[PDB]
């Protein structure tokens, strides 16, 4: 009645995604940026699916 | 469907192996006649050939009809290939492995992917019997699966100009062929060997048993001599005319050691790296039946 | 540039580990505020001699 | 038999088969890709073997 | 040279390198001690280094010939010299 | 597939890898037949991130 289990699953999709580029180690100083700046794009999207 | 005689598909005055000479169809003994030899210091010791890999190499799906034995014959003696492995149908001949498959090999080298109307074939299961083993060219590229390219040759040396007391041996002085020639000498033969059918030389070696086998070896040892005659011509470091007294003798050196050049040169057919890979798989699967 | 040469060689930055140390990230690399949030320090305010 | 090479000897043969390609094998034609150009100059890999 | 200033001198270069690696638990594993030197001499701007870098996981290995098997893999090169 | 370049050095690549899980997500069909192609992409991917 409330829960959708596509979007559900794009919230497992996108936090593990998140997670993994939380993982990822950078050299760049820009890089390390774009690498914070993703897990919000991340998070627009998930809410954009929802 | 061609029948298999008792003796192999060899037996048959169709499928007869002659080189052109002197105005003849020479059988390939009577041309190895001509061949005689000068031992130099250095030595060629047979080592024991590496079994073949037992993996099949996929039969990609391919509609069309591949005709195999004008590749591997161009790819071992054909003067002008080149890049033959990326192609790489000699992969084909593992879709003729399987029991009770709907492909047949025709008498033509075609590997058709059904039966076909007045289209004859060698008997499927000799045909099965001998992709079992031929199929491995189709992995003569494939870095896990390449053979050696040094010292197979040495074999090669010992069946061609090895005497049966250097071959009881095992050891043989490294030889330099010569023999007295017309012009283009070498390139005529390459093509004279070039146009057999081959097909019927492996698919007996590989599907014959027994005294049938061996009645099999003794009867064309002159044919496997001489296909091994034409790769050492590509494989020799160099290929020098002598004068004679009017008349010119051929002359490489050397028999049994791959100079791996792969610089085209007029006298004979020059095999590219993958040539050289794909002979020396060829030379690793037919001695290995060629032993047994 | 000797000095700096030896601090860098140090690490740029530094994390605390649960025994509370300062360890070195041992390599040259700039400060981006994203860091700021994160486990990473700058290394010229470590404080360690 | 095999059949005698036409160029073994002299006599002159003015039939023969000469093989040709059709139309559906070309060859020369100036042929068309999409380049994909690096998407940033600095991160380029000059070295390795 | 005099040998306190030698052994003041090497003590401080030995401290300066800091190889990059990551501890772990398991007792068969060995750092590629060969790889991770190369990676630091480079200041890891090499491929070699930049995988040092991202996974210095990667130095660490059980089987000898796999730790440069890894290498040559994930960086799909056919040699390093 | 349209194929990619993406050498995945910058984290911000990690859209193409998105590109692909939602691709196969409102296309699970087409996904399936062109997954070998989207392989090739994924192991650069992977050799690169992990």
């Amino acid at each position: 009645t409330v829960t959708n289990e596509f979007a559900s699953r794009f919230r497992t999709i996108v936090a593990t995604l998140a997670n993994v580029v939380n993982e990822r180690a950078v050299q760049d100083d820009m890089q390390k940026a774009t690498r914070s700046c993703t897990k919000q794009w991340l998070r627009h999207l998930e809410t954009q699916f929802d | 469907m061609l029948q298999q005689p008792t003796g192999g598909y060899t037996t048959l005055e169709q499928f007869a192996f002659t080189i052109r000479n002197d105005g003849t169809n020479a059988t390939p003994t009577q041309f190895l006649q001509l061949l005689s030899y000068e031992a130099t210091e250095n030595e060629l010791v047979k080592k024991t050939i590496p079994t073949p890999e037992t993996h099949l190499p996929s039969a990609r799906n391919v509609p069309g009809n591949v005709y195999i034995e004008d590749a591997i014959t161009q790819a071992l003696f054909g003067i002008s290939a080149q890049n033959v492995n990326a192609h790489g149908y000699f992969s084909r001949l593992s879709a003729l492995a399987l029991p009770n498959t709907s492909a047949r090999l025709g008498l033509d080298g075609v590997i058709y992917n059904s039966e076909t109307i007045n289209i004859p074939f060698y008997d499927p299961a000799a045909v099965a019997n001998f992709a079992a083993t031929y199929a491995k060219l189709g992995n003569a590229s494939t870095p896990r699966y390449r053979a050696d390219m040094i010292d197979i040759y040495a074999h090669v040396g010992l069946e061609l100009a090895g005497t049966d007391a250097e071959r009881a041996a095992g050891v043989m002085p490294v030889k330099r062929a010569k023999f007295d020639s017309w012009e283009g000498s070498l390139i005529s033969l390459s093509r004279d060997v070039v146009n057999w059918k081959i097909l019927a030389f492996l698919i007996d070696l590989c599907s014959l048993e027994g005294e049938a086998l061996r009645a099999f070896k003794t009867r064309n040892r002159d044919v496997f001599r001489m296909m091994l005659f034409i790769m050492s011509t590509a494989v020799a470091a160099n290929v020098v005319n002598r004068k004679v007294t009017k008349r010119v003798d051929r002359v490489l050196e050397y028999i049994g050691v791959n100079s791996m050049r792969t610089a085209g040169r007029t006298a004979t057919i020059t095999y590219d790296l993958s040539r050289h890979e794909f002979a020396a798989k060829f030379l690793q699967l037919t001695f290995t039946r060629w032993n047994a | 540039p000797v000095e700096y040469g030896i601090f860098v060689q140090r690490g740029a930055t530094y994390t605390i580990n649960a025994a509370g140390e300062f360890e070195f990230s041992g390599r040259n690399e700039k400060w981006d505020q994203a860091l700021y949030l994160s486990e990473h320090f700058p290394a010229l305010f470590s404080d360690v001699p | 038999q095999v059949g005698i090479p036409k160029l073994e000897v002299d006599h002159i043969s003015f039939s023969n088969v000469v093989s040709m390609m059709t139309a559906n094998i070309r060859t020369g034609d100036d042929m068309a890709v999409e380049r994909v150009n690096p998407d940033d100059v600095r991160a380029i890999n000059i070295r390795n073997a | 040279i005099p040998a306190d200033e030698l052994i003041d001198n090497l003590h401080s270069w030995m401290r300066s390198v800091h190889l990059l690696h990551v501890r772990s638990e398991d007792n068969t594993l060995r750092y590629n001690w060969m790889l991770g030197v190369y990676a630091r001499s480079t200041n890891y701007t090499t491929p070699v280094g930049q995988l040092v870098v991202n996974a210095p996981a990667i130095l660490n290995y059980s089987n000898p010939q796999d730790a440069f098997n890894s290498v040559f893999v994930a960086l799909g090169i056919d040699y390093i010299d | 597939l349209k194929k990619i370049a993406e050498s995945f050095e910058d984290p911000s690549s990690i859209v193409v890898v998105l590109e692909f899980i939602l691709f196969a997500l409102f296309f699970p069909t087409e996904f399936n037949r062109i997954k070998g192609d989207i392989q090739n992409v994924l192991l650069l991917f992977f050799s690169r991130w992990y």
